[PDB]
């Protein structure tokens, strides 16, 4: 599977000949030749609308990963005094406040805004490095800047660089769909994911979406 | 500066290569924000230029028009809802909309004539905007003058352009405040003017997040 | 400068004027008489041209075309939706024993155990499993559009938007180059139309809470009574 160039796999698989646009070349990763709405016909709005889609995709396995976790964690025996992910920033109200493990001694943390008066300082440094630089970087690319962000040097090599970055996107992509489930499965069902997928083992027939079909019916 | 290379920019310092190439300091408020490349074609960016400015006049008119009532209110004026998201439903009320109180000034009954009259004034205005009429045949879109301009603030082009530099800014401000006045009314049920007193008596505790929890689904 | 029978609009077939009013320069455009500027992308070539790109969104002549097709899609399948959410209501009211005809309660029909009858007679459909339902609907309707998007069975060679093969315009309406022309527009005219009633039957759902054909009684029983101005306060935040 070649993953580029004109013989790459498409998004309609066989289906998928006349349907790609002239300019999703097989040069970027994951082109599956997916452009219906015409969104990126500007070469300038590919190149921004492609920064978007990695970063909402890494954001969206950190999240993905964040909100799994603590559930797994949840049943495999540690106390969360919130653990499903949509309560999980509630904890800031409770008594103890926000223990990170369930240990009282951990963070303990007890105002929200402080928190996020942190939070803002320190992302809006970062994702103004990341727009132009700083400290991890001067003129690297925007996405792949390297150098700092590849202790490990995974992608020296450039066929495998280009394989990890279609591995990436892919990933993020599988993440990002999986993160809207999370959102409108909490939305519709109110319980965790991991709940969700147990009860939809218990039951697959009859635990399905469709059980909650008629929730959101007007009804005068 | 406003204009030019060395112009002011969204993320200041660390703005030099966030900036496309496309937003030259040509237009008012560009402070290099097109993170999402929404404005590569200078026909679409002229559009969205156009609707921004729009946006911002009507954002303005209405951000005043929400503050307004709800201090007059408490000044002594009685407003039979002076809240802005229920300022509407005064037409169903017994004595109708009255203005300033007033049962004398408008006495308005009924909604459906009152929206005809604004259809038919809106639609009129809003094509001669477009398109032209009686004050401006072929003037600029957005900066048309000439019977807009009956004070003369902007002949010089500098006076102008800071002008228009403070118009955008001040209409991007109420923008920004209009979508909070939205946001803070749906998750509150009160006025601007009242969350800003329950903040002034309890900043530490009434704000937003004592209402973070307001729409959890819980099942 | 003409005849009286000829101001009547008879002998048809003299059709290359009539086309003028939908394309071409001097069309009809959004605002009418008062949308001077029309954007220049806009030439009036295309059906459904009255000017209205005031967000300038389709400035691209490829995403033009993508929203063109965009646009003629959901215009086909709001057209579809239009009937389909007024026909078992209509039937309803006429006396047929549809059990649920409200088109947003319709899909709620298959979890009664006496299934989904078609037409409220058990001998008809008569479906069960909404799972089944949808995995026949999943792989016909994936096989149906991915043969729309490049070709299949039914001609691959053909236009992306009018195929009019033997399969998609097997009565022949569209032969003629002008009938075609003004059919298109007919076409998109009636879509757009179905797509903003579309549109209103997902508000009037959301808000009034009854059948579409329910609220036009409603409203003709006493209109100024009964209006959309009734359920403003619906949405109060409390
Ligand atoms: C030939 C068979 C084949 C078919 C039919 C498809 C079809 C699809 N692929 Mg694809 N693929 C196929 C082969 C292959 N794909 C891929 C690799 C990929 C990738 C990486 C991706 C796709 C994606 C897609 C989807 C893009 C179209 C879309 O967004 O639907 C839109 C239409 C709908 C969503 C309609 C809904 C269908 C269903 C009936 C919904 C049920 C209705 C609800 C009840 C409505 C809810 C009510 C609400 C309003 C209240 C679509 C499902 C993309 C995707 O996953 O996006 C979703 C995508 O990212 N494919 C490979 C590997 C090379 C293939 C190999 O042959
Ligand atoms: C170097 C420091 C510096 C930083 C970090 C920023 C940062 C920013 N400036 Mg900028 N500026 C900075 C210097 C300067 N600015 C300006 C002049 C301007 C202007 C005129 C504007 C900006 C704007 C912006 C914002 C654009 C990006 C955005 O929309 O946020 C996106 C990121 C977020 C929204 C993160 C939110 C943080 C918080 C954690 C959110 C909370 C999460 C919620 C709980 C989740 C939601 C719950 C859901 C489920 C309901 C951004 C916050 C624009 C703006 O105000 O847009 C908002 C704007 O119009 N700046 C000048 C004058 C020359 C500066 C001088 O140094
Ligand atoms: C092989 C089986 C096949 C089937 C069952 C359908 C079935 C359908 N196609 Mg379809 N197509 C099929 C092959 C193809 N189509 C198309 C191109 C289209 C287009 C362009 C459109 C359809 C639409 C439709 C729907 C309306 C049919 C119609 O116009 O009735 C008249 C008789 C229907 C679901 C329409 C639709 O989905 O709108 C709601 C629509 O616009 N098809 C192509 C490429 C030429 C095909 C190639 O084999
Ligand atoms: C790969 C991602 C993924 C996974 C593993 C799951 C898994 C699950 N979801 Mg979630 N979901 C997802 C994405 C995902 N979902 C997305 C993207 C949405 C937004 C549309 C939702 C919206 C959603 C709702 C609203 C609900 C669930 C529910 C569920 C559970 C029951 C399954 C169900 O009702 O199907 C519903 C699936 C969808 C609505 C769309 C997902 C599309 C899948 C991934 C593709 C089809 C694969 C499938 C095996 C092929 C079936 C063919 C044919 C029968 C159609 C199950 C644990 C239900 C639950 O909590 O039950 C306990 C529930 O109420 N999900
Ligand atoms: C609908 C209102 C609106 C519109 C059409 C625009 C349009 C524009 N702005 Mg303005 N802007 C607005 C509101 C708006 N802005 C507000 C409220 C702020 C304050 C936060 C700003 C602050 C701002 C700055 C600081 C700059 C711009 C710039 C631009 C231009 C390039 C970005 C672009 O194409 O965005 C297109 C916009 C849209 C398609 C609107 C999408 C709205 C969605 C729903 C998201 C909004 C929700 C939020 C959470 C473009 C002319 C840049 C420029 O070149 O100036 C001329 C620039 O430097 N804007
Ligand atoms: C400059 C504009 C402006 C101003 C002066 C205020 C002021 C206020 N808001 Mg509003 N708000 C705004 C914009 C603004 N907001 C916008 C744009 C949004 C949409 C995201 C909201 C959404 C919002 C909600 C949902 C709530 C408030 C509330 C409040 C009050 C408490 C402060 C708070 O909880 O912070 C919340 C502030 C934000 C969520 C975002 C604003 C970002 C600021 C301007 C930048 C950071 C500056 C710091 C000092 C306070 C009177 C709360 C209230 O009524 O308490 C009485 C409340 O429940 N606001
Ligand atoms: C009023 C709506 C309307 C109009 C005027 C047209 C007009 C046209 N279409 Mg479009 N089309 C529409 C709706 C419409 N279509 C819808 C809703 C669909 C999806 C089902 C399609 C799918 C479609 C395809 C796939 C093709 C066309 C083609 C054509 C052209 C020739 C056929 C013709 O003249 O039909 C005139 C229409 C009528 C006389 C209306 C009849 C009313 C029906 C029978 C009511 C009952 C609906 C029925 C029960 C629903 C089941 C289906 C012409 C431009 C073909 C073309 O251009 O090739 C040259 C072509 O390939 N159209
Ligand atoms: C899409 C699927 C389309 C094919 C559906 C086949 C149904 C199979 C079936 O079980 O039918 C079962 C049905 C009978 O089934 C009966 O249906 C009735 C309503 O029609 C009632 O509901 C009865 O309860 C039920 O017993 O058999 C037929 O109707 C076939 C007879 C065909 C008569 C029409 C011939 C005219 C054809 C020429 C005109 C068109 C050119
Ligand atoms: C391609 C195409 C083509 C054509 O042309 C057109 C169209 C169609 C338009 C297109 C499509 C598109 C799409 C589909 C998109 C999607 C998106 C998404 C889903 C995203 C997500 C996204 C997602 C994301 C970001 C996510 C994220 C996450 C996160 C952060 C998380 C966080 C968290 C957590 C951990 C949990 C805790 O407790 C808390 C919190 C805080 C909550
Ligand atoms: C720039 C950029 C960049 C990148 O690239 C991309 C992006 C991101 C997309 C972008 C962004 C954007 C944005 C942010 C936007 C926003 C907007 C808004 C906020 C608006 C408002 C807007 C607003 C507005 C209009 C407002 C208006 C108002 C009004 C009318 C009012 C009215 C009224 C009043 C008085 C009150 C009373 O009782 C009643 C009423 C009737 C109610
Ligand atoms: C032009 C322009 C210009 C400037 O520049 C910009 C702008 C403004 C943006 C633009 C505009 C646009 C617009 C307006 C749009 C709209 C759309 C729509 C409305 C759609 C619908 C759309 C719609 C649609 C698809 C519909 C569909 C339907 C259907 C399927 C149905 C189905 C069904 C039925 C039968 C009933 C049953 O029981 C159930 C169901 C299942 C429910």
């Amino acid at each position: 599977i070649e993953w580029y160039g004109p013989d790459r796999p498409k998004f309609l698989g066989p289906f998928s000949e006349g349907d790609t646009p002239a300019y999703l070349t097989g040069e970027f990763p994951g082109d599956y030749g997916w452009d219906t709405a015409g969104l990126s016909a500007d070469p300038e709005t590919f190149k921004r609308y492609r920064e978007l889609e990695l970063i909402h995709a890494r954001w969206a396995m950190l999240g993905a990963l964040g909100c799994i976790t603590p559930e797994l964690l949840a049943k495999n025996g540690i106390p969360f005094g919130e653990a499903v992910w949509f309560k999980a920033g509630a904890q800031i109200f409770a008594e103890g406040g926000l223990n990170y493990l369930g240990n009282e001694n951990l963070i303990h943390a007890q105002s929200i805004i402080a928190t996020l008066a942190f939070q803002v300082v320190v992302m809006g440094l970062a994702e103004a490095y990341r727009a132009n630089g700083g400290p991890l970087g001067e003129g690297l690319d925007p996405l792949h800047p390297g150098g700092a962000f590849d202790p490990l040097g995974l992608a020296d090599d450039p066929d495998t660089f280009a394989e990890l970055k279609v591995k990436e996107i892919k990933n993020g992509r599988l993440a990002m769909f999986s993160m809207f489930g999370f959102f409108v499965q909490a939305i519709v069902t109110g319980k965790g994911p991991i709940q969700n997928l147990d009860d939809h083992l218990a039951n697959p027939t009859a635990v399905n979406a469709f059980a909650y079909a008629t929730k959101f019916t007007p009804s005068a | 500066e406003f204009y030019g290379p060395n112009r002011a920019k969204w993320l200041g310092p660390y703005s030099e290569n966030a900036t496309p190439a496309y937003l030259t300091g040509e237009f008012p408020g560009d402070y290099g924000w097109d993170t999402a490349g929404l404005s590569a074609d200078p026909e679409t960016f002229k559009r969205y230029r156009e609707l921004e400015l729009i946006h911002a006049r009507w954002a303005m008119l209405g951000a005043l028009g929400c503050i307004t009532p709800e201090l007059l209110a408490k000044s002594g004026t009685q407003f039979g809802e002076a809240v802005w998201f229920k300022a509407g439903a005064q037409i169903f009320s017994e004595g109708g909309l009255d203005y300033l109180g007033n049962p004398s000034l408008v006495h308005a009954q009924n909604i459906v004539a009152t929206l005809a009259v604004q259809v038919i004034l809106m639609g009129l205005v809003e094509g001669y905007r477009v398109n032209g009429g009686p004050a401006g045949e072929g003037l600029d879109p957005l900066y048309p003058g000439e019977s807009f301009d009956p004070l003369g603030l902007a002949d010089d082009p500098d006076t102008f352009a800071e002008l228009k530099v403070k118009e955008i800014k001040n209409g991007r401000l109420a923008m920004f405040s209009m979508f909070g006045f939205f946001v803070q009314a749906i998750v509150t049920g009160k006025g601007p003017i009242q969350n800003l007193d329950d903040h002034l008596s309890n900043p530490t505790v009434n704000n937003a997040f004592a209402f973070a929890t307001k729409f959890t689904p819980s099942a | 400068k003409k005849t009286i029978r000829e101001k009547a609009g008879w002998w048809s077939n003299g059709g290359n004027e009539k086309l003028s009013a939908f394309y071409g320069p001097d069309r009809g455009l959004w605002l009418g008489p008062l949308s001077g500027t029309t954007p220049a992308y806009l030439t009036g070539e295309f059906p459904g041209d009255y000017g209205w790109d005031s967000a300038g969104l389709s400035a691209d002549p490829e995403t033009f075309k993508r929203y063109r097709e965009l646009e003629l899609i959901h215009a086909r399948w709001a057209m579809l939706g239009a009937l389909g959410c007024i026909t078992p209501e209509l039937l309803a009211k006429n006396g047929t024993p549809i059990v649920e005809p409200v088109w947003f309660k319709a899909g709620a029909q298959i979890f009664a155990e006496g299934g989904l009858d078609y037409l409220g007679n058990p001998g008809l459909v008569h479906a069960q499993s909404i799972l089944a339902t949808l995995a026949v609907q999943v792989i016909l309707m994936g096989a149906i559009e991915g043969y729309r998007v490049n070709g299949g069975p039914a001609g691959e060679g053909l236009d992306k938007l009018h195929p009019g093969g033997q399969f998609f315009d097997p009565l022949g309406l569209a032969e003629d180059p002008d009938a075609f022309a003004e059919l298109k527009v007919k076409e998109i005219k009636n879509g757009r139309l179905a797509m903003f009633s579309m549109f209103g039957f997902f508000v009037q759902a959301i808000v009034t809470g009854k059948g579409p054909l329910a609220n036009l009684d409603e409203h003709l029983a006493s209109p100024f009574t009964s209006n959309a101005f009734t359920y403003a306060q619906k949405f109060t935040p409390q």
